[PDB]
């Protein structure tokens, strides 16, 4: 006679995997689903990263003077830094948020000048509080208009929009200290803004008074915006407190966001892009971040999963 | 089974196979067949199968730095209900999935028992152990024939039958 | 002796499917659980279908001379077509989403006139913008107010709610295109409009100035809306650049909801209307649309997915 | 077996059955018990048991006109995620069906073929190819007591015996 | 010979549960994984339980007369109570909810007395619509302030935030009946509101008119509010209709929370509260409600799931 | 099977085990490794395996007094979506997990069947009930040697064999 036995293969050291059935079972090999660690750096590659040094997207968007190498930039990926700052003349922005996220999903600072014709004000005043060289300055973007002489008309202007693209406006007010700086600046008790479209209008009215001190001024300045559409078109109307666009921001779709980080940037290739730095992406999870861009695995709280690749591992003894 | 009872692990040129002892001496060599089943069968299941990654890229702000009300509960609650509903497809997929690699392979080792047992047919025992009693002479040729699906049980019976009764 | 084999059946022809262990298996039979296709139609049974032709649900609800056959219609689906305008006095609703939904949810415009009584002015202004039948006219759900003679009273009005049901009212706010207009309209040169509850108030200042054309005005009204419950009361204050209710809209609650589609209506039935028309719910899942009403399939975003009816096809060679 | 080697093309009368030959000639007929078992099970897996269809009404919006900015976005994202999910849901389930279907499938044709051999005991034997060789003559009302379980196995071992031995 | 029979136990009375191949199988044991009933009654214990009597968590954050037991109380969990009502002067808070649920996670009452300085007002005004004691009151956390003599400055008032952690000021406007009232109560024909802080700033108008009468007044007070940083300044300037702050709360993070429940509270121990009341934590899902806090079971549609604790129950007939 | 045919409503020492009638009489003894295998691979599942509970604090909320327009509905929405979500969990998990357990019993009575057929070898055959009729007088002791794996088959064969043919 012959003896013919049949078996399977067994390893010195198997791992342990859980099952339906059993809570630890020991197996010849298992892989990692989750990935647990970045290398702690953005790779700039395939993907444009558009590292804001000391900026903000809004502070590049208005034209701050620390910003002023952001302008007709573009990415996928705008990164905002946490040693970013502001210096410029202070200002607010109602739903900062949204406007945070328009221009981030637009991708571009694409700005066209346009040619609006302000009459009987002086055009371009600017600050000690947002130097530019040596003297006074303002945001490059946006235009403060002021008396001319002793008046002030009110302005009536209309930009029609006879593109095939939406325009993006960005305009502010102005919000005096006192009732004596308001009606020096623009010879006016009770300024008005009014910017409006086809479809929609927004008035704002200035609000007068003493602030905290930001960079020496106790005055400040509130952000709005507008989106005019082709065959729309943009009129301002106003007898005070005008802060001016001087153009649009072009608008667009796709692909492009924005994400607080301070991890460096390198010249490396990576799809996924967390806070924590760029990540393989050759796992189904991840539980590096919760914030992700690009080809990114799915966040779970789990540490940890191994996915047996091999059989039960029985050791001969 | 000699399967339940240990592995080998001195089998290093697959993942099942056999064993033996003849009038030659010992000996051993891999199921190529059944080990490549096995292992197609798992690199399927450990790629994109049941799911595959997503590209995302403008999404809900999920950190915040001020306290908002309303509109940020709600933005929190959402993103906490995604990543426990994930969370939980992550826990019981791997279970399933293992508990399915588990099952494939021990099924594929049973399969290559029957598959033996009725090359052999009544030329063999089966002692309870993972292993075949042959009750002829079986040499070496013998038993690469009975591995690689040619044994022809009708030229043994004879013998056969006279060793097991 | 004798031969038993045991077997089973195959077929000339099976389908592919996927499984946990393989990726493509050939089976006997499968079917199909995605439904992936329209009739291009929307059906009119079981489901109360409004098409509104050229109207858009809010044009409906003010009364604009187009959408006259609306008065007091009711839906379980209102459908909006692409090619709806309006066409009467330039307006805007803050807000306009909340209204379209508070409505669409209602399921009616059922409208109930109540006895307000406004005096010290003129009652039922219109414009040539707005025309019914051949002269001027106005939104038919509302009243314009204007100066009597050579005054403009402050208007206090008081409607309680001594009902078992809640009640919406619709009403709104003028804004004149120039100081020239507010003064000879009705006679203020600041208006404002105050509507309130026991609960919570609503206080409209108007914004003079000038829009871009519509309709040949420059002028606009904006629209708002409050909810009086039973046992509140309903207070009205204006001292100009009124717009009255004229009463309220009776509000329900149900399955009543809106849609835009541009697909035409008919004499079939079905439970599950998408706006590419109405789709059959015999499978759990469809990838016609996201947009759904009534009893549909899951939205996937798989074109297809086969399920095996029966076993592994292995053909006889 | 000889049902891993081929299926029938030639059976329409069922999904399992027999398929002989004797002194009388060949025939085939089906199973019904059997047949209708895996009938039964895939019915019911086939209707509304671990799913169904939801009926609703007024929901959010899920196209835009226009930019808006936080709802919007937030709005989107709900939407999305809910898509990934039910998506994700489909795949893990359609496969686990038919990861079932094809399991309990194969498993009524291997209960047939233990049901078979053990009416038959020791009169017959597993050839290896989804038949069992019987070791006596077995006619056409033999094979149909074996097919509706009424073979009495202590009526042939005499001749069987002798026959295989 | 001999015979061995190899076998499985059998129940007399089994229970059905549902697989994948099998819509109904009886097995020999079952549990139920669905917690489908309450105890009617809040536990107080771990957690710690808040019931607001005839109080809401605003009333009691303001300062109402018959909320004076909740001055600087705290908790995990706040219940209000269908008969909550409030007893002081109308008021209305824009943007409630979010207020009430700032307040509900901080989980805190604490207040702080500041020294706030108001000079030529009038300070500690009262009304008859909120008695406390025999005499006329006010809300306790607020100060209403009123003219001195025939005049009212303007108020600039500076508090900066020198500590280590967040404050939450409330205060409102007034909003008078008549301009017989805003003259003879602060001196002013238009007041104003605005209060400010290094990055965002509220302007708020006062509304004259007369409401619905809540108490005997056809006035209101609005609330706002505002939160301030450590290293940030409170400003608060008005020229009339300011309700002022008293002092701040201090902000917490944690655990804390509110529901509405009519559910009464006892001596029990229970880690899961729902507002039917408390109810074991012991299986994996509930279908008592959706609204819960702590460690709950999740809520499903199902009120009932069967999960197979043993095998096929076969009887032996 | 007699595992199929029925179970055993007088068998309170054990889920799974033996039922014997030899020269002595008839009695019974439970398989107590079975039986808690079983039972262990149950009394994991029961447990937090692949789900655990949460523990929640603030949240959105979920009832509403009064008409708000678009807010509202994306919390009633995402909401809905949740539950929704967790109820098809739910139910896939539990039907999964009953069919484990179905499985895994089924599976555990056959393997007590396979391992006392492999004990036994040549010296009993399988009567198609659940039973294995034994070809030698076969005692209460050897009936335990049979129950606690110490049968020794080459004691029996000589007698077994010859009862058997
Ligand atoms: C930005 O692009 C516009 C495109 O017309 C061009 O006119 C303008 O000069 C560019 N500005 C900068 C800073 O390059
Ligand atoms: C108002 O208060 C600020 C301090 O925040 C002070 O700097 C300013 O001079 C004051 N102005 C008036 C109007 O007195
Ligand atoms: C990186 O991961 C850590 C957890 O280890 C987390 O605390 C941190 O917030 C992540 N990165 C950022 C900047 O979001
Ligand atoms: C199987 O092995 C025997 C002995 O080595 C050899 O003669 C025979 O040709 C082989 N058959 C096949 C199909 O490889
Ligand atoms: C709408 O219904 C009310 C119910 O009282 C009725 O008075 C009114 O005349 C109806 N209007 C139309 C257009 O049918
Ligand atoms: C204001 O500009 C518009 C063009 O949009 C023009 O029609 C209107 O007459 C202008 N009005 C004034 C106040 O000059
Ligand atoms: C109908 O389906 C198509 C995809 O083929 C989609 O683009 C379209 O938006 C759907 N219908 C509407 C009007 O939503
Ligand atoms: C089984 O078939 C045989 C032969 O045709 C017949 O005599 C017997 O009565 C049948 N038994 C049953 C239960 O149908
Ligand atoms: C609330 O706590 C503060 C802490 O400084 C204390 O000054 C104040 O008197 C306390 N108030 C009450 C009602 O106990
Ligand atoms: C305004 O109407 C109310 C009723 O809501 C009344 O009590 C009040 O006296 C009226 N006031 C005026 C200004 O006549
Ligand atoms: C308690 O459960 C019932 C359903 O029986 C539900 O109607 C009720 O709203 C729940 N409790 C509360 C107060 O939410
Ligand atoms: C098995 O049972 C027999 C008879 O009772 C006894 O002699 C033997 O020692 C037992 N063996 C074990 C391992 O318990």
């Amino acid at each position: 006679t012959a003896t013919l036995c049949l078996g399977h293969h067994a390893v010195p050291n198997g791992t342990l995997v859980k099952t339906i059935t059993d809570d630890q079972i020991e197996v010849t090999n298992a892989t990692e689903l989750v990935q647990s660690s970045s290398t702690g750096k953005i790779c700039n590659n395939p993907h444009r990263i558009l590292d804001g040094i000391d900026c903000t997207l809004i502070d590049a968007l208005l034209g701050d003077p620390h910003c002023d190498v952001f302008q007709n930039e573009t990415w996928d990926l705008f990164v905002e830094r946490s040693k970013a700052f502001s210096n410029c003349y202070p200002y607010d922005v109602p739903d900062y948020a949204s406007l945070r996220s328009l221009v981030a999903s637009s991708g571009t600072l694409e700005f066209i000048t346009e040619g609006f014709t302000w009459t009987g004000v002086t055009q371009n005043g600017g600050s000690n509080a947002c130097k530019r060289g040596p003297g006074s300055g303002f945001f490059s973007r946006l235009n403060w208009l002021t008396k001319s002489g002793s008046t002030y008309p009110v302005l009536n202007v209309t930009m029609p929009n006879n593109d095939n693209f939406d325009k993006l406006y960005i305009w502010g007010v102005h919000h005096p200290s006192t009732n004596q700086e308001q009606t020096s600046l623009y010879v006016q008790a009770s300024g008005r803004v009014t910017v409006s479209t086809r479809r929609s209008q927004q008035t704002i009215i200035p609000n007068i008074g003493s602030r905290p001190w930001v960079r020496g001024l106790s005055s400040r300045i509130s952000i709005y915006w507008t989106i005019v559409k082709p065959g729309d078109v943009l009129v301002i109307n106003s007898n005070g407190n005008l802060i001016a666009p001087r153009g649009y921001f072009k608008m667009r779709t796709g692909k492009s966001s924005i994400m607080r980080s301070d991890a460096p940037i390198d010249t490396c290739i990576s799809e996924c892009i967390t806070p924590n730095g760029s990540i393989p992406n050759d796992k189904p999870f991840q539980n590096v971040n919760k914030i992700t861009y690009g080809a990114c695995p799915k966040y779970v709280k789990q540490n940890t999963l191994k996915l047996a690749t091999g059989m039960r591992n029985v050791p001969e003894k | 089974a000699g399967f339940i009872e240990n592995g080998w692990e001195g089998m290093i040129d697959g993942w099942y196979g056999f064993r033996h002892q003849n009038s030659e001496g010992t000996g051993q060599a891999a199921d190529l067949k059944s080990t490549q089943a096995a292992i197609d069968q798992i690199n399927g299941k450990l790629n994109r199968v049941i799911e595959k990654t997503n590209e995302k890229f403008h999404q809900i702000e999920k950190e915040f730095s001020e306290v908002e009300g309303r509109i940020q509960d709600l933005e929190k609650y959402v993103e906490d209900t995604k990543i426990d509903l994930w969370s939980y497809n992550a826990e019981l997929l791997v279970a399933l999935e293992n508990q399915h690699t588990i099952d494939l392979t021990d099924s594929e080792m049973n399969k290559l028992f029957e598959k033996t047992g009725r090359q052999l047919r009544e030329n063999a025992e089966d002692m309870g152990n993972g292993c075949f009693k042959i009750y002829h002479k079986c040499d070496n040729a013998c038993i690469e024939s009975i591995r690689n699906g040619t044994y022809d049980h009708d030229v043994y019976r004879d013998e056969a039958l006279n060793n097991r009764f």
